[PDB]
């Protein structure tokens, strides 16, 4: 079963035998969604400070569309929105449905601050028009000073 | 293999000129060619791009000091832009020194591309392109020296 | 280091730290470096006022990897030296990096004092090592006049019912202690209204905490305030108690008048007891 990212997947392989080695042509295999999330994930997201953490939502699908996304989080990352409802794990962000264009991308963006060494799961799950889809991140945090 | 932090890119950004190494006739108009891709094969649709120059008397030197200029902010349309960048006003008191036979030496070019449609940012560099008096260079291929 | 948008302007304002067994004069040559985050430059022109000026403090600034360079001589001991420039900043970007602020001497480099910035106004504020704050938003709230006569008792109740405001209950302040920056305000809960969950029972004598940068919410010792505001925050470094009030913006703490009555006038504590019987009877 192939894994699920939006990149297009390589595969090769290399053959030994009596007769010799022989390396076979790389096989591109294409994994595409029409309408996918992604986010810039960035690395190390160093303890204490504030982040942007911005990503956007493709839409692939000719006709137009509107959007739905929000964000849960472990403990513990600072939000600057709340509450968390219905469940206590489900954080809801109170999404206002923005239209999305056909053939066009729009901006997602949440602000948040790590309170505890990483790596900490972060879930970011889109309800949409044309089916709705979860995506679920690690955020992954670093100590101020550094001497060894 | 390299051990790093690689963040894991989101989509490819080519530079490609048109004439690999500037001349005399390209010291006056040197265009070239950017153009980005997502990694399930599909062009980006609308992108800011950023362009910076700069010079460098080696490829082992990592700084070096760049104008000063632009900085030309021109939009990625369809997956593909374009732009002109002449070293007749590039250089002049900028660099310090304005000739072709002054300056005998590479020229690096940075590109930032970010998506006007959503947030995402890759950069690129072209490490860089040196400026020759004395075009090209000669070589002998399948001929043994040699005479019957 | 602070950004105000009062082009925008940034500030330093950096000193020497003394020794004790060193008399306070000044600091050694030390080099001023300036992290610019990503797509983010500054005006040259703006620059050279420092380098131009008749009396000079900087002998020469330079931008190098995308950073501001600027030499100093001395370091006030006495007080803190700034420095004011204009920035220009261009659209991007997927992820800034952090933007760090660093002054280290030029003799030895092994040294050096590093401390973070955005150029982006904070929303999330406040976060304590000892008691792992659990913010604490950094909006500024603000209290009701002493004993504005009226206007309104229909209003309270709208405010109350506010999905985002979950505890609207009668404290009493007790006991105070200020900062850094804490301001735990003990109460004594005498009434509750909602009091939603996950909260409960009465006369438990909880405590909220506000930052001092907010002169208008005060409360003065041992004067009931009827206090509406947002979910309590949970835990601390205590994993027992459980349940601290954020006491954030836009809550409503209003004087509720415990001595006469009438103090022109009774008629007042009525339109606070009808908000009171009208939410308890009927609600949200
Ligand atoms: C993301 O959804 C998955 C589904 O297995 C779940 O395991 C996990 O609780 C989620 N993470 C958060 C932070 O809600
Ligand atoms: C929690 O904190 C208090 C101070 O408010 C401390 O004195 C006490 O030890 C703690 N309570 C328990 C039950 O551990």
């Amino acid at each position: 079963a192939l894994p699920d990212s939006l990149t297009t997947w390589e595969i090769q392989g290399v053959g030994i035998s009596n007769t010799g080695i022989c390396v076979a042509d790389t096989v591109k295999a294409k994994v595409f969604k029409d309408v996918f999330l992604e986010m810039n994930i960035p690395y190390s997201v160093v303890r204490g400070e504030q982040i942007q953490l911005k990503g956007t939502v493709y839409n692939y699908r000719t006709s137009g569309m509107q959007f739905c996304v929000k964000m849960s989080a472990v403990e513990g990352i600072c939000t600057s929105e709340s509450p968390v409802i219905d469940h206590q794990g489900t954080k809801s962000s109170k999404c206002v449905r923005q239209k999305v264009e056909g053939s066009s991308s729009h901006l997602v963006t949440f602000t948040v601050l790590p309170l505890e060494i990483g790596l900490h799961n972060i879930n970011f799950s889109l309800e949409t028009w044309f089916g709705k889809e979860i995506l679920v991140k690690t955020l992954r945090v670093v100590p101020e000073g550094v001497k060894r | 293999f390299e051990v790093k932090e690689y963040v894991l890119p989101h989509f490819s950004v080519s530079i490609e000129p048109e004439y690999n190494f500037i001349g005399y006739k390209n010291f006056k108009n040197f265009e070239i060619t950017i153009k980005a891709r997502y990694f399930y094969n599909k062009v980006v649709t609308e992108a800011d791009v950023y362009i910076t120059f700069g010079i460098r008397e080696d490829l082992k030197d990592d700084q070096k000091e760049m104008m000063q200029t632009a900085m030309q902010n021109t939009m990625l349309i369809n997956g593909i832009a374009q732009v002109t960048f002449d070293s007749e006003t590039a250089v002049k008191e900028l660099s310090y020194y304005s000739l072709e036979d002054l300056n005998n030496k590479y020229l690096y070019i940075a590109v930032t591309v970010i998506e006007s449609t959503g947030g995402f940012s890759e950069e690129a560099e072209i490490p860089g392109i040196k400026y020759v008096l004395s075009p090209y260079k000669l070589n002998l291929v399948a001929t043994p020296l040699f005479l019957k | 280091i602070d950004t105000q948008d009062i082009y925008k302007r940034i500030v330093a304002c950096a000193s020497y730290k003394p020794s004790r067994e060193e008399s306070s004069s000044g600091s050694s040559h030390a080099v001023m470096d300036i992290s610019l985050p990503t797509g983010i430059s500054a005006n040259e022109e703006d620059l050279k006022a420092l380098v131009e000026g008749v009396d000079q403090l900087f002998t020469d600034y330079q931008i190098k990897d995308g950073h501001v360079i600027l030499q100093l001589n001395s370091i006030p001991s006495s007080d803190f030296l700034c420095v004011r420039f204009r920035i220009f900043e261009l659209f991007e970007v997927g992820f800034l990096s952090p933007a760090t602020f660093t002054v280290y001497e030029y003799h030895r480099p092994d040294k050096q004092c590093t401390m973070f910035y955005s150029t982006s106004n904070i929303k999330i504020q406040k976060v304590c090592e000892g008691a792992a704050c659990k913010c604490v938003e950094a909006d500024c709230g603000q209290m009701q006049e002493e004993l504005d006569l009226t206007i309104s008792a229909e209003t309270r109740k709208q405010t109350a019912c506010k999905p985002e405001i979950a505890y609207a209950y009668k404290v009493s302040i007790t006991s105070i202690t200020v900062e850094n920056v804490f301001v735990k305000y003990k109460a004594t809960l005498l009434d509750i209204y909602k009091t939603g969950e996950a909260v409960a029972e009465k006369d438990s004598e909880i405590t909220f905490i506000k930052k001092v940068t907010c002169t208008n919410a005060e409360l003065v010792k041992g004067r009931q305030y009827l206090i509406m505001g947002k979910e309590a925050l949970q835990i601390k470094y205590n994993f027992s108690f459980r349940y601290i009030y954020p006491l954030d913006s836009l809550t409503w703490i209003e004087y509720w008048p415990r001595d006469t009555t009438c103090s022109s006038c009774q008629a007042f504590l009525a339109n606070l007891d009808e908000f009171a019987e009208d939410i308890f009877l009927n609600g949200c």
